[PDB]
């Protein structure tokens, strides 16, 4: 309230509010979902349009071959720190001729975002991101908030209405860890998880994206007529 | 480039420059005016290494422009004059000097004299009844001694002027095409269209 | 008054009251505890488990600095890991000048400086976290802890975060009842204990354990994670001590 | 961090005030007394040695500074100010004068480079203005003996005699009343014993007072001889057994 | 009311953040003391170690900044240290540029001008410490200066610092005034520190164990401290006499 | 391509009985070319005089220069400089070009306006001073200089018989150098009136 | 040049001669080449002229801030680490070869330093063009506990070993004499063993021989009033 | 952070004015007057220094009037020390305009430099105005005698008779009354003293309570002359103008 | 220049010359080559005069202000900083350094810095231009764990073989003895030495 002017002032309490202020964004945005097995890694999102004549916003983007996210909250945002992951997964291959671990990209993102927190003149990320990947350690999903925490899970969702799809979740959790090499099981526990957080409109051909990596799979996103098939 | 004169006589500036361009083997042009108008009543002819000379001219030019439309008023030649040797003498300390030899003629509407200032591309300034840059002063200046008065007027300063370049065309060896002739008076620059 | 609105201010009483604010985020985190024993450190700390989707084992706490400093905190773990990473670059730049690696108490005060300056200037904020680190150097094993006024202080033991009366107090009584000292492997199993003691102030959700150590005699002086068997026995004898 | 205050901390307020100016002058107003007389041949500035505890040695912080052979400096206001000032003065002498031209400043453009730093702390950003006044004395062969004042704005003023600090009002009209032009350096030093007196409540004596010339040449504090034109310098600070044996003639 | 927060002059001439941070400098509820010998210096602070979890030798306020440096600190220990290393720094910069040991005085004087640059510069804050330096100056003998975060510095026949300052700087001036010298004329800096202690006992009104004190010694060419042994010894030889 | 020998020329400075002389050639040239015969060589700055040798676009860029730092010293002291004072100037002046330097050989001459003493002084292109109490040469004639005033030289000369010693330790120093000459100028100075004197040379 | 440095028993002594050159040219017959750094620092240059005075003269006032600074006398030590790493910093391109000499709160010095930056320390050295012909001399009477009359002796005779045997040196000999507890006394023109001889003709010309031109009053006045 | 201290310097009023402007004019208004009157043959500039004391060394004393070059000077109204930082500045571009062009710097272009750096003060940096208005007397050979002012937001103009300081109002209507286009500068002298006899808050008008100065071409034969007057020199003309 | 640093039982010795020349020149006949960077860590030097002179100034400045921290170095940390100026300065240096030093743990430690900024821990080591004399000498005379007599008389008659040879080197020779027991250093003289 006196202490909500800039990152650079902890409340009485020990709060920081411009950071709180960001989290409030993401939970703003539209929902998306991710969840693992340990052959495959899923991203599922519902973009959001501005009116009828309009186009669906995208929320996910490709890092490199073998990572991704998709975000909720302020997409310019998003943009920064996927661009960031871009030359940080570039970086390693370059250099080290090595794929960059997902845990280590999770890393690099959180002390990005904590500088940003700590300083006059700046302010915190207003997104939240779900990066899945398949690295030497298997499948992984990571959730990244603006505060710099980053967190290693098996299945989450974020953004409005995401504690639908993350109940339906934790109940599923024995189910979709086990779908080991059948992709378009993994993708329908995806489409299913995300449904328990639409209320008013359903998921239709403009309105899905769906990206998936594992262990012989590219990071790839699908849209328009390829999501169809789980429509 | 090669061949710049210039004379002061009774009451205006001559400056006589050489038409040639020469990239190495060929003549590439004869008809070339190596100078530029500064002021109304003040010119400057150049000479030296190819493009630095150009550029150096048309950057004081634009100077000495921009200098007359702020204050709505001409400098004198002798601020003129002064101004060009500072640029030279800081140039010549540089990373890459001008290699550019120049003479400023003016007519002094204040004083009503003309005045003729000769700066090499060190900075050297001096002001004198006629001058030259490179080999040109030593083919013509034992003639600007011997005929050259004060009072001279600008017919007999041309007839002077045809001599020295009469000179320069039979003992020196390069073939620089002739020269372009202009005055600098009361009434501002005009080009002698036939020489 | 508004004393308390930009840090670096001292108020008429003379505290920099945004350090105080940083202490309360401190005081908001889960505990951590490090415990000194006869040749050697060992830390550990309590991971709330927010949801049964957290990947057990996976969102490692403890952090290494070179390779004979253990480091663990509680608090904001942005910040723990931001001051983490300049001690690492004061630790190769040491190490770069001087060949042998960082003293402890050398490296505690490069850590102790930095924290500190955060609390000279208003265009910053203080660090949101205390920590805990140490491990052996040259002259044996050291155990320190560091608060977000740039404060520390050598330890018998430690600990910091919402559990941090309780495991003081268990802290206490082996400092009491062991004068001679503790073995690195007494110290894994009381680690184990006082952490499972300290999660009652956050019994509301489940924990899992994490422990680590540095000793001459069981790590030959490198900090390692305490895995598998040893760790499992070391829950097993804190879970008899709780029932 | 960087210092991000690139602004200024003194500004004019609707009245056409520069408070922090202002509030500056009034430190200086609570500052211990000091003073200058110049005589036809010297100067003399003078002030209270007024010690913080017995157990502090006094004689170790010095009010009264050698600026140059030839000038130095007393202050009211804040100590510390002072103190930094004197060093930048020192420095600013040999840098922007003595490498230069090979020999001390006059006194007047020394306080002149003195002031520009003061006026440079009334506007430069993210500083406050400087707690102090300063009385610099010295001698130079064109100009002869002179006495300045500067105060925190930068501004500064030649004087025949003043006084500076808590008792300045008082000092000043006790000085207008025994100043004239035929003064010899004797009478101006016990003139300034008389009128500091009046602003002194304790302890009155050599080890408590701090009183320093500009007047003759002192080739014994040269260091050296052989070079004619070298004489040494006119600065001089007085002992404390010179003080007293002036207080008994007082 | 900005002028309370930043280092800017208030309508009466003052700056109240200088004066908060004198107030910060009694925070550790800890009082020290220096003295001077004929051939030595002695300082002797509390010691307070309130945490039974602490490891005692690692407490401290008490600096070797140099070889013949040493410094008390009164204040917030983040804050001493600072200073310590500065003065570290300082100390050794001084020796490579001009060729000998930094004195105590110029020390104290160079330390005091950075202190008093956060007086005047608005983005630095006041240190909230008292440093007392102590060592045997190779030209001026025994040494005591010491600085505060207004900037001020002087020299000292011997001085006191902490809550309790002023009864140990009464019981020290009603002995010097006695005496009629400005040091303590003993041969042993072993009997200049029992000296010291003797009266801090009888100014304060309280008794010392061995780890109750912290101990510093300025000789010829060193400072050095003593071991809790060392006190234990030197407490002994008070108590039998 | 020796700067200091391009343009040519000479300067001479000498003491006498309450007063100062300081001469120069009007010469200036592009090597074998001679260009000017009404360059001169000595300036001055109130009472003070500076005569500077050596490559033309210094010695102008040096007067112009000593113009501007000794009209802002008036400014400021509010009296004009002295010669012990401005020979200082000029050598700090010229060190602070230690390794880019202005190739030139300045001479100063003149007296002081509260001693009365007659004041000379040389310097090297880097700066150090030559303090002399007979006199000071420099330029492309500086070893047959320094053979003239040897001899012709003899210390405590009227005014008028002063000018008559370093006219002719000028003219035949000159007339022996190739690139100095045509024409010079003599200064005779004394503490309130200064006379200039055009002398009379062969002009080859 | 010639210049050397004596330790004594109770401070030490340097001494210089008095010739400069331009190559084979002398350009001044009675130069001073004993510098002060500070009142009882005093030191000698060989190499570059401006760059021995230049140098000489920045440590010195460097050395007198740090004296005021310190409120202690300047050490010669100090004036030796100030002056070395300068030098060392530009490589050798600032000419300045010095002999350092002086008394102090802590003794007497005497110091070598080099235009790279090096430093020696000695009881006896020289430095210059004649630095082989006064190392010779002091080589063959040095001994150890001079009087201060024997040092002056000494430190005079090496300079005159180079007056008379190297050409880059001359005309006199200049002493400055830096004693413990004492003012330190600078002798110029200690010795004047080189006196012109009386010329054989007077070259004072009849007035009016040489050809004028022009005269004109030159108006060093400024613009007057009225 | 910082920003909270910051005073804002260089905005706008909702008026359209820059206040820490306005609030310096307001400061200046206090500061002795100063007077420059423009005649034929010459320039006068005339200044009361501010409540004196007996004990001040006046000889020595330069508060109102400050030398640029020989051929313009300038009188000060406002805070000492802020005009001495940019007479210094004027001083320099004197000298690097004579360096560039073998001239004399024309007033005008002086005038303007120094009013561009007042104006930059205004609009960046974050910094206060300098609390300074000038008057600035010269010659040149394109206008001949010119009087101008600047003041702290960097504006200038050209006047025959101006007045800053204290009382510019009362002072500005008088010399409008007996100012005449054909006075020659003796008439001048007058009329500025005698304006500041009556607009002057002291009791009388004493020669130790000013400072004055001439431009003239009474320098002989096409040159001028620049006399700052000494305090006898300033007694003498106050009792022949019948003052004292 | 002729210089070496020998350990043995009780800790380790350095010797040099005391020749510097300018050409064939002497220009300094009682030079002092031993110089201490700590006090019980020193080293001898060779190459241009000034950078072994400005490197051994800035190595004790570093020791100093770890000393004030971090408490006595090792001469493993004293070489690491000798090494890292000559390493990262090796376009600009002419420094051939010796260093050693004793330490309670570690005893008598040798570390030789040749041209290239590398570092070299051995028993004993030789540098300087003398030193090329002496390689067989010393390889077929040092033994492990000499008492201190005996590595005086191997510097002193190693050392005399030296200035035998090399023009470069002569004068005195100097020692410093790093032991438990303190510093002590010894000179030995021509008439001394030359008869061996
Ligand atoms: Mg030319
Ligand atoms: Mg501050
Ligand atoms: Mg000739
Ligand atoms: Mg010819
Ligand atoms: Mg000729
Ligand atoms: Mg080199
Ligand atoms: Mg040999």
């Amino acid at each position: 309230n006196n202490y909500d002017g800039d990152t650079v002032t902890f409340s009485p309490t020990g709060r920081l509010f411009q950071v709180e202020y960001a989290l409030e964004a993401i939970k703003q945005g539209s929902v998306t979902v991710g969840l693992r097995s340990n052959t495959h890694a899923v991203l599922v999102a519902l973009k959001r349009n501005a009116d009828e004549l309009s186009s669906y916003q995208k929320k996910i983007i490709k890092c490199d071959e073998h990572m991704g996210l998709s975000l909720a909250g302020l997409a310019p945002d998003a943009r920064v720190l996927s661009n960031y992951l871009r030359q940080q997964c570039n970086y390693s291959s370059l250099v080290f001729n090595r794929k960059l671990a997902v845990e280590r990209a999770g890393h690099l993102l959180c002390d990005k975002a904590q500088k940003n927190t700590q300083s006059y003149g700046g302010r915190p990320y207003g997104v939240g991101l779900l990066i899945i990947g398949y690295d030497k350690s298997g499948a992984h999903l990571l959730e990244f908030q603006p505060s710099g925490n980053v967190t290693e899970l098996y299945g989450t969702a974020i953004g409005a209405r995401s504690q639908g799809a993350k109940t339906y979740l934790e109940r599923t959790l024995d189910t979709f860890i086990k779908i080991d090499g059948n992709p378009d099981e993994l993708i329908k526990a995806g489409v299913e998880a995300i449904s328990q957080s639409l209320r008013d409109e359903s998921l239709t051909v403009d309105n899905l994206s769906i990206a998936i990596v594992g262990k012989d799979t590219p990071f790839t996103i699908y849209d328009g007529e390829a999501v169809a098939k789980y429509i | 480039m090669d061949i710049i004169l210039g004379i002061r006589v009774q009451d205006s500036v001559i400056l006589a420059s050489s038409k040639a361009v020469t990239r190495g083997i060929s003549v590439l042009k004869d008809s070339d005016d190596k100078t530029r108008q500064l002021s109304p009543h003040t010119l400057m002819s150049f000479a030296g290494e190819a493009g630095d000379t150009v550029q150096f001219a048309e950057y004081i030019q634009a100077n000495i422009q921009l200098y007359s439309i702020r204050e709505d008023y001409e400098l004198s030649p002798q601020a003129v004059s002064s101004f060009v040797r500072q640029e030279l003498a800081k140039s010549i300390r540089s990373r890459r000097p001008y290699q550019v030899n120049v003479l400023i003629g003016g007519y002094d509407k204040k004083k009503n004299k003309p005045e003729l200032y000769q700066i090499d591309y060190l900075g050297t300034k001096v002001e004198l009844p006629y001058g030259a840059h490179g080999y040109s002063g030593f083919y013509t200046f034992s003639l600007l001694d011997h005929h050259y008065r004060p009072d001279m007027t600008t017919e007999e300063g041309l007839d002077l002027l045809k001599l020295c370049v009469q000179e320069l065309e039979k003992r020196m060896p390069m073939d620089f095409k002739g020269v372009i002739v202009k005055i600098v008076d009361k009434d501002g620059i005009r080009q002698v269209d036939d020489f | 008054t508004g004393y308390d609105l930009s840090n670096s201010v001292f108020s008429p009483d003379g505290r920099n009251f945004q350090v105080e604010y940083a202490v309360k985020a401190v005081e908001n985190g889960t505990t951590s505890i490090g415990i000194k024993c006869n040749d050697g450190v060992v830390f550990a700390v309590e991971k709330l488990i927010t949801s049964k989707l957290l990947v057990p084992q996976k969102n490692v706490k403890i952090q290494v600095v070179d390779r004979h400093i253990g480091c663990v905190y509680s608090g904001l773990i942005p910040d723990g890991r931001h001051l983490v990473n300049r001690g690492r670059e004061e630790a190769a730049s040491f190490k770069k000048l001087y060949k042998t690696p960082i003293p402890i108490p050398a490296f505690a005060d490069r850590l102790g400086q930095y924290v500190q300056a955060h609390t000279l200037y208003n265009s910053v904020r203080p660090f949101g976290v205390s920590t805990i680190f140490g491990g052996v150097d040259k002259n044996g094993a050291h155990l320190y802890m560091l608060e977000p006024s740039g404060s520390y202080w050598g330890y018998k033991g430690a600990a910091t975060g919402k559990g941090r009366q309780s495991a003081k107090a268990e802290l206490e009584k082996l400092v009491d009842h062991h004068p001679e000292g503790l073995s690195a492997r007494e110290a894994v199993k009381q680690a184990a204990k006082i952490i499972y003691l300290a999660h009652e102030d956050n019994k509301e959700k489940d924990f899992e354990l994490e422990i680590s150590w540095c000793s001459l005699s069981e790590t030959n002086g490198l900090h390692k994670f305490v895995k598998g068997d040893l760790l499992q026995e070391a829950i097993d004898f804190a879970q008899k001590e709780i029932n | 961090m960087t210092d991000r205050y690139s602004f200024s901390l003194t500004t004019f307020s609707p009245s056409g005030k520069l408070g922090q100016i202002d509030y500056a002058l009034t430190a200086v107003k609570q500052g211990v007394t000091s003073l200058g007389i110049k005589a036809t041949n010297g100067v003399v500035i003078a002030t209270e040695k007024k010690s913080s505890s017995p157990l502090a040695m006094s004689e170790t912080l010095s009010k009264v500074s050698l600026l140059t052979p030839d000038i130095g400096a007393v202050y009211s206001g804040m100590g510390p100010d002072y103190r930094v000032l004197v060093d930048k003065s020192r420095k600013v002498a040999h840098t922007s004068y003595k490498r230069i031209y090979g020999e001390y400043p006059p006194t007047k453009l020394l306080v002149s480079e003195v002031a520009k730093i003061m006026q440079e702390a009334t506007q430069s950003g993210g500083v406050r203005p400087f707690g102090v006044s300063l009385l610099i004395a010295g001698h130079d062969e064109f100009n002869g003996f002179s006495l300045y004042q500067v105060d925190p704005s930068g501004s500064y003023f030649p004087w025949k005699a003043t006084a500076i600090g808590k008792g300045s009002v008082a000092a000043k009209t006790f000085l207008e009343k025994r100043w004239n032009d035929e003064l010899e350096l004797e009478d101006a030093i016990h003139i300034a014993l008389l009128t500091l007196k009046e602003s002194v409540e304790g302890e009155f004596n050599g080890d408590t007072i701090e009183l320093a010339i500009i007047g003759d040449e002192n080739p014994d504090l040269l260091g050296y001889t052989g070079i004619p034109t070298d004489k040494g310098p006119r600065f001089r600070k007085l002992t404390s057994q010179e003080i007293n044996d002036r207080l008994e003639a007082l | 009311g900005y002028d309370r927060h930043i280092t800017i002059f208030s309508p009466e001439g003052r700056l109240y953040q200088v004066e908060y941070a004198f107030k910060a400098t009694n925070q550790t509820n800890i009082n020290s003391l220096a003295v001077r010998g004929k051939d030595c210096t002695v300082v002797i602070s509390q010691k307070k170690v309130p945490d039974k979890l602490l490891d005692p030798t690692t407490v401290s306020y008490i600096f070797c900044i140099s070889r013949t440096i040493g410094m008390v600190v009164n204040g917030p220990i983040p804050d001493a240290r600072n200073a310590a290393l500065r003065a570290k720094a300082e100390a050794a910069e001084f020796r490579y540029k001009y060729g000998y040991d930094m004195p105590c005085d110029v020390l104290a004087k160079r330390m005091a001008n950075l202190s008093q640059i956060y007086t005047q510069r608005a983005y630095m804050r006041p240190l909230g410490v008292i440093l007392t330096f102590v060592s045997v100056d190779e030209e001026l003998g025994p040494s005591i200066y010491k600085t505060d975060p207004a900037g001020y510095y002087v020299g000292y026949k011997a001085t006191a610092t902490g809550p309790k300052q002023q009864e140990i700087t009464t019981n020290l001036e009603n002995h010097f005034k006695k005496s009629k010298i400005d040091h303590i004329n003993e041969e042993s800096w072993e009997k200049v520190v029992e000296f010291a202690i003797t009266h801090m006992i009888d100014a304060l009104g309280t008794e010392f164990s061995k780890n109750d004190l912290e101990v510093g010694v300025a000789t010829k060419d060193k400072f050095f401290t003593l071991s809790a042994e060392n006190i234990e010894e030197r407490l002994v030889a008070i108590a039998e006499q | 391509s020796d700067p200091s020998s391009i343009n040519g020329g000479i300067v001479v400075a000498m003491t006498g009985k309450d007063c100062v002389a300081i001469a120069c050639d009007l010469r200036l040239g592009s090597q074998s070319l001679g260009v000017s015969n009404k360059f001169e060589k000595i300036f001055h700055y109130g009472h003070v005089f500076l005569g500077i040798t050596g490559l033309a676009t210094d010695v102008t860029t040096l007067n112009e220069m000593f113009r501007y730092k000794t009209n802002l010293y008036k400014l400021k002291e509010e009296r004009a400089i002295e010669p012990e004072t401005f020979t200082q100037l000029v050598s700090s002046s010229l060190y602070e070009r230690r390794f880019g330097p202005y190739f030139v050989g300045p001479v100063v001459a003149g007296i002081n306006s509260k001693s009365g003493k007659p004041f000379i002084a040389g310097f090297d292109l880097i700066g150090c001073i030559d303090e002399a109490k007979d006199f000071i040469v420099s330029g492309t004639a500086s070893d047959q200089l320094f053979g003239m005033c040897e001899s012709l030289y003899e210390p405590n000369l009227e005014p008028e018989d002063l000018f008559e010693t370093i006219s002719q330790a000028l003219l035949n120093a000159a007339d022996r150098d190739a690139l100095s000459g045509w024409g010079a100028v003599v200064y005779i100075i004394k503490k309130d009136e200064v006379v200039k004197r055009y002398l009379k040379m062969r002009q080859d | 040049t010639t210049i050397v440095g004596v330790k004594f028993n109770n401070g030490v002594v340097i001494a210089a001669d008095t010739r400069s050159t331009q190559g084979p040219i002398v350009a001044d017959k009675n130069c001073a080449k004993l510098h002060r750094i500070s009142p009882k620092i005093w030191c000698a240059g060989a190499g570059t002229a401006a760059d021995t005075e230049a140098v000489t003269q920045l440590i010195g006032s460097n050395i007198e801030l740090h004296s005021l600074y310190t409120s202690r006398e300047p050490r010669v030590v100090s004036a030796l680490q100030m002056l070395k790493q300068h030098l060392f910093k530009y490589q050798g391109h600032i000419g300045a070869y010095l002999i350092v000499a002086g008394v102090d709160p802590t003794g007497s010095h005497l110091f070598s330093i080099h235009a790279h930056g090096s430093t020696d320390v000695g009881y006896y050295l020289s430095l210059g063009s004649g630095s082989l012909a006064a190392m010779a001399v002091l080589e063959s009477h040095w001994k150890q506990d001079l009087t201060k009359e024997e040092a002056i002796k000494l430190a005079s005779d090496a300079i005159q070993a180079g007056i008379w045997n190297d050409l880059g040196s001359g005309s006199n000999v200049d002493v400055c004499v830096m004693e413990i507890g004492k003012d330190a006394e600078y002798l110029r023109n200690y010795l004047t063993p080189n006196v012109r001889e009386e010329k054989q003709k007077s070259y004072k010309f009849p007035r009016g021989t040489t050809a004028v031109l022009k005269e004109s009053i030159v108006n060093i006045c400024d613009i007057q009033e009225e | 952070g910082s920003r909270r201290y910051d005073s804002r310097t260089t905005i706008f009023s909702p008026e359209g004015r820059l206040y820490q402007v306005e609030y310096a004019l307001e400061s200046i208004s206090h500061a002795g007057t100063a007077i420059g009157i423009m005649a034929s043959d010459g320039i006068v500039l005339a200044a009361e220094r501010k409540v004196t004391s007996t004990l001040l060394e006046q000889d020595t004393s330069t508060e109102k009037l400050y030398k640029l070059n020989d051929k313009i000077a300038v009188a000060v109204a406002g805070l000492t020390a802020d005009a001495e930082i940019l007479i210094n500045t004027a001083r320099i571009h004197a000298q690097n305009y004579l360096k560039t062009y073998n001239e004399d710097i024309p007033v005008e272009i002086l005038v303007r430099r120094l009013s561009d750096i007042k104006q930059g003060y205004t609009q960046h940096g974050g910094l206060r105005p300098f609390g300074v208005s000038f008057i600035y007397a010269g010659y040149d050979d394109r206008y001949g005698y010119q009087l101008y002012t600047s003041n702290p937001s960097g504006n200038y103009t050209g006047w025959k008779a101006i007045s800053v300081g204290a009382n510019t109002s009362a002072a500005q209507t008088l010399l409008q009354m007996d100012y005449k286009d054909d006075m020659k500068v003796d008439d001048a002298i007058e009329l500025a003293l005698k304006t500041l006899s009556k607009t002057t808050d002291s009791s009388a008008l004493t020669y130790d309570r000013l400072e004055f100065a001439t431009i003239r071409k009474g320098a002989n034969d096409g040159e001028v002359y620049q006399k700052i007057f000494k305090p006898q020199e300033i007694k003498d003309i106050l009792v022949k103008t019948g003052i004292t | 220049t002729s210089i070496m640093a020998v350990t043995f039982k009780d800790g380790v010795i350095l010797g040099a010359d005391s020749r510097t020349t300018t050409g064939a020149y002497i220009a300094n006949r009682v030079t002092d080559k031993l110089t201490r960077v700590h006090d019980k860590i020193w080293c001898c030097r060779s190459g241009s005069a000034a950078d072994t002179q400005a490197i051994a100034d800035i190595v004790q400045y570093h020791l100093e202000l770890y000393t004030s921290q971090y408490g006595t170095p090792s001469t493993e940390t004293a070489a690491s900083v000798f090494k890292e100026l000559c390493y990262e300065n090796k376009d600009n240096l002419t420094a051939g350094i010796i260093v050693a030093g004793y330490d309670d743990k570690n005893k008598g430690e040798v570390y030789t810095i040749p041209l290239g900024g590398s570092v070299h821990k051995l028993p004993y080591a030789i540098a300087g231009s003398g030193s090329t004399f002496i390689y067989g000498y010393c390889d077929k005379n040092f033994r492990e764990n000499m008492s201190k007599e005996e590595t005086v008389d191997f510097i002193k008659h190693s050392l005399s073989q030296a200035i035998k040879w090399d023009g470069s080197s002569g004068g005195v020779i100097r020692m410093v003895v790093l032991t438990a027991a303190g510093v002590e250093r010894l000179i030995f003289y021509p008439d001394e030495y030359e008869q061996l």
